[PDB]
């Protein structure tokens, strides 16, 4: 017996179902450590991270809301984006887009 | 991409499928439904969702909600969901998916720069209590209702005096007017009760133009047919609902010449089992008609132990009864009977009892009718098994069933059902967030009309809120004019009228009671039975059916030892 | 711990009865106040332990005699009540006439 | 029927002839009338008088009270009598026999649906105390006078600085205003005296202007010729009273010289025997005089064993004198002599000395004015006997000349006796409820213009209002605008002509002063004797007509250590 | 005639000349001028100076002062002198010499009847401390900063609810609304911070016309380029401050990216040093700007040996991140660095760090920001002797330096100086008197806008206000309507001239904050170095010219285990 | 004293520890406030004693044993938090999984 414990049934979740997707390959030309958010737009991460940015273009990563993917100095990997949702209007990050699209 | 369920419900709390266990009690609750699009959930935090253009978007103040619950488990009687709750002006705006419409689907809860976070992920959210059962004695009551999730508080007094003692009543126009004006410094939603006790109409109708929202018939101030009768003519032709405690000592008539009495009209029935009052020792029948709205106080819920031996004593220093006059303890004895406490429990299961109360320091406990409510659930469901209408490996309509006592039942029968009582949309915003582990016990937030009043906080002084000691203390939403604009004081359409707020100067929110006249067994949701109920007048056996109705004393309970320091 | 109202209130009743426990000690005829606070904490241990209230009711009358508190104090003191977290709940116990 | 005193007494509480003992002093009151009907006395509870028909009636809310004390033993300087008390409106109704016209004979106090019932039954009513030496050093010195039975608070003070540390002064009408403003949040009658220490009328009629009732001549601040001269001026052209605290280093004359500068103007002199400030070492002589009204502040009270020793650090502290310097050491022992410590206590029980007062946190305790006054009491009673004006084998009348020195005659003293002061009908509802083993000591209820505003309260959480911890908590009439409607700030005639009330937007209920100027000695109710006093310059022994006054220092005194945990 | 130095100052408290220890640092003043003349000096108590016509005037109250604080020893950024404290209408009035003009020499400050006097020979004076990074996580807070002697508070929240625990941020009008009348109940001056996180302008707008005196960008709602640029726009244009935490994660780009974002424009950058957040591993380089004004959180200051161990699980509570996630705690663990550490301390010492404040309950102590700024200040003359500005044998230039920090640099940084921040003419009288042993640890008296607001008090129902147990009670400033009119709400210019204050019904004074624009780090009084400083990215080593910037950790501090029980 | 709101507060703790201590030295299995009480009165006491924060964020977690505590108890506390005064000021102790 533990008081308020949960009984969760066996199995996983698939997330964001039915999105577009595309996988980019990432390279930290940085000196210091970079850290991106599940809901970041990616084309509009720091500009030390080189990379398609035409390709991620309305994209975020494919992780698990409220995770992140670091990059260390030098780091070079392949991540999996998917394309955003709702009106599919970009407002923030760096200011690139600032409209729909 | 995938991700299990077991670290899913680490992250985002249980989802659809997934049980959880109600504090330390055999209760298991399972996930109806959620209402997330998984992968687009909202989590609040550095490097989180909810950032500047992500999932909070550039919408105005008009456009958004002012606060968010996100990954809320909701319990409530119409359901046990997963969803996010948006409140907006202090009342409850949405229960859907919260977010940002420019990047994520399916949002109807819009998260902009005006919007405050609570993060209720793998909390339990329940609407606040309602206590209709309330003796002002003392100020202090108020706080220790609210620590415990109770959010509303109905009944009468005048502080610790003789009459407010033995029942809840606020005699008259000048102490009605003053408890209405006390009323602006306590941190919950309160309606006053008048004493009902009287065979001239006038009388009554002053004090409903004064201010109350009911009239309180207690046998101490003499509950006779005549006085029976004014009180539901009036309220009868003012919209209010009548309380009664009745004629213990049959000195009047027995429980049939009462129920004659009421001729049918609308009544909530006050402790019904017997113990904290009214005809010997059948008062119980009364749960058998149509028009009776039957509550319990607390401290005979559950049946246990040393429930009996506690009681006499308590029944002759509330009422004011003298231990060396016979007729006095014979009164308090007669009172007292195993064969129906224990009954009552079972009714409760069944239905055939709508409500549970306190009787704050009249034979009840303040802080205790949320958690005696489920240890009755708790020790049912150990004696009974599962309820006729459980569906599933689970324990959620039973839950719904008793939820709905402390809820919304309260809410139907005094008419404020329209502000408060549970977590629909319009209805105000109060509500209580729970840690699975605490339960009904020990709250983790109280909101009040959308801001927070009271929770758990740790030193002062701390680099966080969590180092000890932590123990509850007031929040803003209880402070000043902060606290009257997040509470309500409910007024009779007649005091309304008249301009009563405006004469005496209150300063919090008014709220109007209506809809007390129509309301029947049949519309206390869970809890509509009408049994062919029957006491024996020899041995005072309780019979539904002829059957026997009957449950045995808990020696240990969850929600005790466990818990409390004291 | 999240201590609620009650609980920071009892507090306060357990402290005052380490007051008159150190009092009684040292041999000194306990007051009213002392008295009321002494076998008043006593009772909630009592709880703790998890004895009945009917038991309670009972040792509630052997905690202190009238020899052992000053004059006039069994007199002041009809009858003493408290309540605590039993196994099965919290109870009231009342014990009458607790000083002979 | 028949039944006996006995069991009489111990349902209805004693009656003609029956005595009782105060607390646990030698003092024995009997009393001297009952104004009930026998077999018609109100008693509340279930199945007992005031129910429906019964001892309640049908009136409606104008023609009942909405407070009654039923089965009262009234303790005042007029009478030590058994009777009920109804209040209405917070005022003070009548003194008779509560009931139902209808079926009852010679009911005086009408019981109907809008009445609320306190049981007295068993307990000794009061007036509240009234203490007119207070020095606002802290807000929180209102509930400590509060829970020991003192209703209304006069003095002067800004808080915890130097010069309200050593005198009763709210200086100017900035800190006057301000006071002023606070003292809606005290749950206490207040009124508020000015710093009186100019030579300049302007200076002190702005202070008056500004809502002060009283100017306060302290030495602290010059108690010179001309300004006790000057203040008195304005005093007797606008109706308040003068406290003096004289010149105790006969810097600018002697006593006579100071006596000269009063000019037979009305004034109220403070600590009259001397500890407390004054000319050395014949200050205690002014009560010879029909101009003086004389009081004691109470850390003298009475002479016992500890005193002395006691007292040297306690005047250094509270006037701001310097231990290394010689002539401050010399100052503060040339006012603390054993000799008129001695004798003031007798010229209390001869009514001499008309007033018990605390001297706040400066020289008294606030909470002990009530107390030690009936500390006196016994220790006079049990070293002098009965006084020459006892009738009857009780105390009766020395308790009527005692209880008048901390109710009606502060009253009196500062104009506002119209008000308060008593238990006469008018008069606002301040009571105080003893249970006879804890009176003078500890309060059964504090009542406040007709609301109980303090009183002991046991576990909140409880069954009933009972079980312990039981301590003193606020109640609802020291809440919010509840307690604006039950407590009064006594204004000059100026600043309520002027308007003060509604520039400052107090919120509390005005009250004004009047008759500070044609009271004199005569008129102090129990206590106008004018005895020709002499006071030995070398001896410092005191004199009357020759006759040596003096008393013994007690070693152990009543309402001490078993009433007390520290 | 005569007397000598050391019998002066047991009397009258140090004169020019002799120097004072600061608590149990190793820190000493030396009192630089004094403005009385010797011999004529005022002094409060029997048989005193301060008398009618000798030290106090017939002057009527608008020709005097209501407040003097006599012989105090004052310590501000402009200087460590010796004199008398005029307080008129709830602000400073003058320094100078007070008295009576008619008989004393060189009287500035006049003493009539209207004034009080608190004495503060022997007593260190300074003003009230100003946070401005507070998080509104409890009303609890404002009583724990009143009492360490910070009287002004400005920050955001809502209570204890997700964003409030990571952000200073009060989102929307509605929420703005409810805390703006929940402070009035505060006994400290408010101003509040919105939500700045938004790339549409006019959400930003609707805040500040709400009411917010400044817009906080913090990360955990995304402080990205957009974000930053957007809030800066706004404050452009309404004249209100912005409060950075910067982009830890370089997620939007590196340090250099945000201060491409800044682009010039004024901003307040919150813990500079990185621990609390921002860029990592350099955001301390912010510190080299003209228009950043960077302040330090406290829990970093100063650098201990238990500094480091304490961080990690702070840091997780605060920001709501999941030690299971592993970006999660690499995030916590890349903000804390010993290296920056280390160098923050002699940053501060420099004077290129202008601020120290808590960050309450979110990574700071709301009741230690003056304890641990003179922590710094010890440890820093401990390691690196006299600053290049000493003159004479004294630490006074290091004092000035240091007390600046947490009273006028926050008021210029937050435009309300014109108000509060230092003791000077026309300036509110927010006080705080201290005895040199407790200097910055324990105030003697804590004063409001002329009124003692809080201070330590003892026993209630004591003849005097020292006996034990001494702890802090709220006192008249701190009450009801006296407080409203002893404290401020600063509003923004829009909000002021929008009618917010009339239409929320705010019931205390009202001040518009201005001149948030134009303030840069040159106008940080004693605090405006612009080092050339340089963070190595992968050693996190801090240099200044090529120079490594380091210290040590402290074992043992002083203002530490001798105060506090526990 | 002086005692600020802090001082006063930790009092509560303290006093709370106080009833823990008793209970346990009566051989009972303690409860959840109990157990929090206890072990944070005790972190209280090391810092006094002038221990460092990382010695006690270990011996905190030596205090109470799983089989000196009620059933659910170890769960219900995942970490215990606590500041007090240090040699070189207030510093926070995090004891996680105090019980085992
Ligand atoms: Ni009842
Ligand atoms: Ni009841
Ligand atoms: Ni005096
Ligand atoms: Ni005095
Ligand atoms: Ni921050
Ligand atoms: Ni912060």
């Amino acid at each position: 017996m533990i008081p308020g414990e949960y009984h969760v049934k066996p199995g996983q979740i698939a997330l964001n179902t039915g999105r577009a997707t595309c996988r980019v390959v990432v390279e930290n030309h940085g000196d210091r450590p970079i850290q991106v958010g599940s809901h970041y737009h990616f084309a509009e991460v720091n500009p030390a991270l080189k990379f398609d940015r035409q390709q991620a273009a309305g994209y975020r990563l494919n992780i698990p809301a409220g995770t992140a993917v670091r990059f260390e100095p030098g780091q070079k990997r392949e991540v999996e984006l998917v394309a955003f949702a709702g009106h599919r209007a970009v407002f923030g990050f760096r200011g690139e887009v600032m409209g729909p699209l | 991409s995938n991700i299990s369920r077991q670290a899913y419900a680490d992250m985002f709390g249980p989802t659809v499928g997934d049980k959880v266990r109600l504090a330390d009690t055999e209760l298991w609750i399972e996930v109806e439904d959620d209402l997330t699009t998984y992968g687009e959930e909202v989590k609040f935090g550095g490097g989180k969702v909810i950032r500047d253009g992500m999932g909070q978007g550039q919408m105005l103040a008009a456009d958004c909600v002012d606060l968010v619950l996100t990954n809320a488990l909701i319990v409530d009687h119409w359901g046990i969901v997963k969803a996010d709750i948006g409140v907006k002006d202090g009342r409850i705006f949405a229960i859907g998916k919260a977010g940002n419409p420019d990047i994520q689907p399916n949002v109807t809860i819009p998260i902009g720069a005006a919007t405050e976070v609570i993060a209720a992920e793998g909390k339990i959210v329940t609407a606040g209590g309602i206590d209709t059962h309330i003796h002002w004695i003392c100020p202090q009551q108020a706080e220790e209702a609210l620590v415990s999730g109770v959010t509303t508080m109905v009944g009468g007094g005048t502080g610790p005096a003789a009459g407010t003692h033995a029942t809840t009543c606020t005699p008259g126009p000048w102490y009605i007017s003053r408890m209405l004006q006390a009323a602006d410094s306590l941190p919950v939603n309160i309606g006053l009760l008048g004493k009902g006790n009287v065979s001239q109409p006038d009388a009554l109708r002053e004090q409903v133009a004064a201010g109350v929202i009911g009239l309180k018939i207690a046998e101490d101030w003499g509950a006779t047919p005549a006085a029976i009768d004014c009180a539901l003519t009036v309220a009868d032709e003012m919209d209010i609902q009548v309380a009664l405690h009745s004629d213990t000592l049959n000195e009047s008539g027995f429980v049939e010449d009462t129920l004659a009495a009421i001729g049918g009209r609308t009544i909530h029935t006050f402790h019904t089992e017997g113990a904290g009052g009214g005809h010997a020792p059948d008062i119980i029948t009364a749960c058998a008609h149509p028009n009776i709205l039957p509550s319990s106080t607390n401290p005979t819920l559950p049946y246990t132990l040393n429930t009996i031996d506690e009681h006499l004593d308590m029944l002759m220093v509330c009422h004011h009864l003298d231990p060396d006059i016979a007729e006095d303890v014979a009164f308090a004895e007669s009172r007292i009977r195993r064969e129906t406490i224990a009954a009552e429990d079972v009714l409760h299961d069944l239905g055939a009892f709508s409500l549970t109360s306190s009787d704050s320091q009249a034979m009840g406990r303040v802080g205790e009718v949320i958690l005696r409510t489920w240890q009755v659930a708790h020790r049912m469901k150990v004696q009974r098994g599962a309820l006729a209408e459980e569906t599933g490996d689970n324990d959620n309509f039973r839950v719904k069933r008793y939820i709905a006592k402390y809820t919304i039942n309260p809410a139907l029968t005094h008419g404020i059902a329209h502000e408060v009582g549970s977590i629909e949309v319009g209805k105000l915003a109060d509500l209580v967030v729970w840690s699975p582990a605490f339960f009904g016990v020990k709250p983790a937030t109280v909101i009040k009309g959308g801001m927070i009043a009271i929770a758990p906080m740790g030193d002062i002084n701390a680099s966080i809120p969590t180092p000890q000691p932590v123990h509850y203390r007031p929040m803003f939403g209880a402070l000043g004019s902060a606290r009257h604009h997040c509470r309500l004081t409910f007024l009779s359409q007649a005091a309304a009228a008249n301009g009563v707020a405006e004469r005496l100067n209150l300063r919090s929110a008014i709220a109007v009671v209506k809809g007390c006249r129509t309301v029947q067994k049949a519309d206390m949701v869970h809890n509509s039975l009408q049994p062919n109920i029957t006491v024996d007048a020899q041995t005072y056996e309780v019979r539904v059916d002829g059957e026997l109705i009957t449950s045995e004393p808990a020696d240990v309970l969850p929600m005790a030892q466990r818990y409390f320091l004291f | 711990m999240e201590l609620t109202p009650r609980e920071k209130d009892k507090l306060l009743l357990f402290t005052a009865a380490l007051v008159a426990e150190r009092r009684l000690a040292r041999g000194l005829k306990l007051n009213y106040p002392e008295s009321v606070a002494l076998i008043s904490a006593f009772i909630m241990e009592g709880a703790r332990d998890g004895k009945s209230v009917a038991s309670l009711m009972e040792e509630g009358r052997h905690v202190l005699t009238r020899e052992q508190v000053m004059e006039g104090v069994p007199e002041m003191i009809p009858d003493i009540q408290v309540e605590a977290t039993f196994p099965d709940g919290s109870k009231l116990v009342t014990v009458h006439n607790p000083i002979i």
